[PDB]
């Protein structure tokens, strides 16, 4: 613990502030590794600012990487840390101009919701996740639509029976009768998990 | 600039020993010539044109303002059908090559004859063996017709120009085996009606007999393209006064080879003015000659000429250098040269240069000198009396050289002729209009000729239709294009297509694609949200 707290943190902060983009590709891997290795008492004050300043960089590569490697972060930092400041960091990765980060966030949110406690799950879903879902469904890009159609059919057992007819059925019928076949192939290949 | 002349006549349908007709072999030879010329790092400025044996509105396939794509597309779809009208086709090609000459300033006919204003062009005139026809019989003279001369063409009296060479390919490939392979490195002549026409311009005429000989002649033709400076030499009048190291006795007299005027546009001065005595008042100008009749005299006459005179390096192509090599290339000595046909008021020829060789004794440098150098080089009221022997207009270029030192002359006597300036702008405007009209209707064929002309032997006006190649029958739009065999099935197909209410409906039954299917062209009209950052 002392060796990573004394000398590895300065090295990581200097590598995170590099003027090159290819170094963040592996800096985010080092970050998730040290976050999974370290205990809970040394995350909310050491690794959070670095990932926060790296997830909002001028390049889209580091944003794509932190969007991919997000389940390990949200499962290692615990639910409370995800409740404090991970909500904006996850929201800024769904409202970008590049479709890669949005598709990655859509693919990861399904299992991100799986490791969420039942104290503020439905609230943050009906208050914050629902507007992002509604604004990403009506997007013109086909890749994000196909990703959503392939990933959103796994959140039905989490919301419950009385929550599918609320908002899941409209988006399902919208993605079903779409113009491109790529999104239909994904929305029709995952219809058995909503039968129960 | 290269203008390929492929006849595509009906006589080019006979099959070779390989299995392809002469037209296919000619097109393949053109393609291999393209891929061979592309090896030299100088094919980024040339332009390719195509000329066939067709009507004047249909003879030209690709001319000015035509890229390589349309040229290759027109050469691809060449059809061999028609008579062998060689004279009319050569005339059309020469008129096409001389469309933008009277507008830019080349061959102005009023201010000397500048050799540094070049427009190179090489004709291949790939035709058949012999027996050319003109819709009446078989001629054996090959005379170019003169029916509609271009405005401003009576001042040259010859169709070809200063830099227009003419090579020929006959493609005399046997039909059985083409086993004639005795001489390996030997390319004989064709000995046909096109041979004198080619030799007059300055290019030989190859005789293709085997594919190996075809490759040899194509590899020998790519080394004969450069700046076109073709001048004619004559032995008169010295009676072979080459008594330097041996005794003379020759065929190296009427040399009509070219000269390589490589630039450092070309840079140079002191041109060959003309061959006549120009008067101050001359309404009609005598017609010039495409090849200047300039003659050399074998005299030492102080070959050492060193001065601040602007230097020229118009390299001469070695074709008749045997007569010079017989005299050890004339080391440290030269021989004067002079243009004939009344170069001055009253005299026969005036020495205006020499043919001194280089120190390396490789080729002739063609040292071009002023009109009369041995007098102005070596003021006590001398230059004012000396400037009366030179032609008037000739004071134009030389004064520029005097600009290097000072400016004693002016525009007082800088006048060629009061009548030569007139009737010149109108001719240039007419030539520009003709060139525009020719370049406008160059690719738009618009034949619209499909009739049988039913003769009596609704009256006197009937004509049965012919089979249209590119008809593209509309099966879903037009009901007349549906034959009787596949009528009910096609009826059900049209019914299902109309009752489907799909998006972006069409009237074509099955339109797969065109002849070409590019990958990038189809992939460009798509969207792929990916960059492969890893």
């Amino acid at each position: 613990l002392d060796n990573v707290k004394s000398e590895i943190i300065p090295m990581f902060s200097n590598l995170a502030s590099d003027e090159q983009d290819s170094v963040r590709l592996l800096a985010v891997e080092a970050c998730v590794n040290i976050a999974q290795l370290l205990p809970q008492e040394d995350l909310e004050a050491l690794v959070m600012p670095t990932l926060r300043q790296a997830a909002e960089d001028k390049s889209w590569r580091v944003r794509y990487m932190v969007a991919d490697k997000f389940t390990e972060l949200q499962k290692a930092v615990g639910p409370e840390i995800t409740k404090t400041d991970l909500v904006p960091a996850f929201q800024n990765l769904m409202k970008d101009c590049e479709a890669e980060v949005r598709a990655a966030a859509s693919h990861k949110v399904k299992e991100f919701c799986e490791n969420l406690s039942a104290d503020c799950r439905e609230n943050v879903i009906m208050s914050q996740i629902l507007p992002c879902i509604k604004e990403l469904v009506s997007d013109a890009n086909q890749h994000v639509k196909s990703a959503l159609a392939s990933v959103i059919m796994g959140l039905s057992p989490i919301l419950g029976k009385d929550n599918t007819i609320e908002h899941l059925l409209p988006l399902f019928l919208a993605q079903l009768k779409d113009e491109c076949p790529e999104v239909r192939l994904n929305i029709i290949s995952n219809l058995d998990c909503v039968n129960e | 600039i290269l203008l390929f002349l492929i006849d595509t006549s009906a006589s080019m349908n006979q099959r070779s020993h390989l299995g392809t007709t002469y037209l296919d072999t000619a097109k393949g030879a053109v393609e291999t010539f393209m891929k061979l010329r592309a090896r030299d790092p100088a094919s980024r400025g040339d332009r390719y044109m195509l000329v066939t044996f067709e009507e004047p509105p249909y003879a030209i396939k690709a001319g000015w303002k035509e890229n390589h794509a349309t040229f290759m597309n027109e050469l691809k779809n060449l059809q061999a059908e028609g008579l062998t009208t060689l004279g009319q086709s050569l005339r059309t090609a020469f008129d096409l090559l001389n469309l933008n000459r009277l507008v830019t300033g080349i061959d102005n006919y009023g201010q000397g004859r500048n050799p540094f204003f070049l427009e190179p062009a090489i004709i291949i005139t790939i035709t058949d063996g012999s027996k050319l026809t003109t819709t009446s019989g078989v001629q054996d003279e090959l005379h170019l017709p003169l029916n509609s001369p271009l405005p401003g063409s009576e001042l040259t009296k010859e169709p070809f120009r200063w830099d227009q060479r003419l090579f020929a390919l006959v493609l005399r490939l046997p039909g059985t085996m083409s086993v004639e392979s005795e001489q390996l490195t030997g390319v004989p002549l064709d000995d046909s009606a096109i041979t004198p026409m080619c030799e007059v311009t300055g290019g030989r005429s190859y005789s293709v007999c085997s594919p190996r000989m075809l490759n040899q002649c194509l590899e020998s033709l790519v080394q004969k393209v450069q700046s076109g400076v073709v001048i004619n030499f004559e032995k008169a009048g010295p009676d072979p006064s080459p008594v330097e190291d041996g005794q003379p006795d020759g065929s190296q007299p009427w040399h009509s080879c070219h000269k390589l005027i490589y630039v450092r546009v070309p840079i140079g001065h002191w041109p060959v003015p003309e061959s006549f005595w120009p008067d101050q008042n001359s309404p009609t100008l005598p017609p010039r000659t495409s090849h200047p009749v300039v003659k050399f005299s074998c005299t030492d006459c102080e070959p050492m000429v060193i001065d601040k005179l602007p230097f020229d390096k118009y390299e001469l192509e070695p074709s008749p250098l045997t007569q010079f090599i017989l005299e050890r290339k004339s080391p440290q000595t030269c021989w004067q040269v002079y243009v004939s046909n009344s170069a001055k008021y009253s005299e026969l020829g005036h020495p205006f240069g020499y043919l001194k060789a280089s120190t390396a004794l490789n080729c002739v440098n063609l040292f071009v000198m002023p009109y009369n150098y041995p007098v102005l080089l070596p003021w006590r009221q001398s230059f004012e009396s000396y400037l009366k022997t030179m032609p008037p207009y000739y004071l134009g270029p030389l004064k520029k050289a005097v600009r290097m030192m000072g400016a004693p002359n002016l525009i007082a006597d800088s006048m060629e002729y009061g009548l030569s300036y007139s009737v010149i702008s109108y001719l240039k405007k007419l030539s520009q209009q003709a060139k525009i009209e020719s370049d406008r209707v160059i690719g738009s064929v618009g034949k619209k000729v499909v009739q049988e002309t039913g003769i009596k032997v609704e009256y006197t006006g009937f004509q049965v239709a012919l089979l249209n190649k590119d008809l593209k029958p509309q099966t879903f739009r037009n009901a007349y294009d549906i034959p009787r065999r596949n009528l009910l099935d096609h009826l059900t197909r049209m019914r299902s297509n109309l009752l489907k209410s799909t998006r972006r409906f069409l009237k074509g039954q099955d339109e797969d694609q065109v002849h070409s299917v590019p990958i990038a062209q189809m992939g460009n009209y798509q969207e792929y949200l990916k960059q492969v950052p890893s």
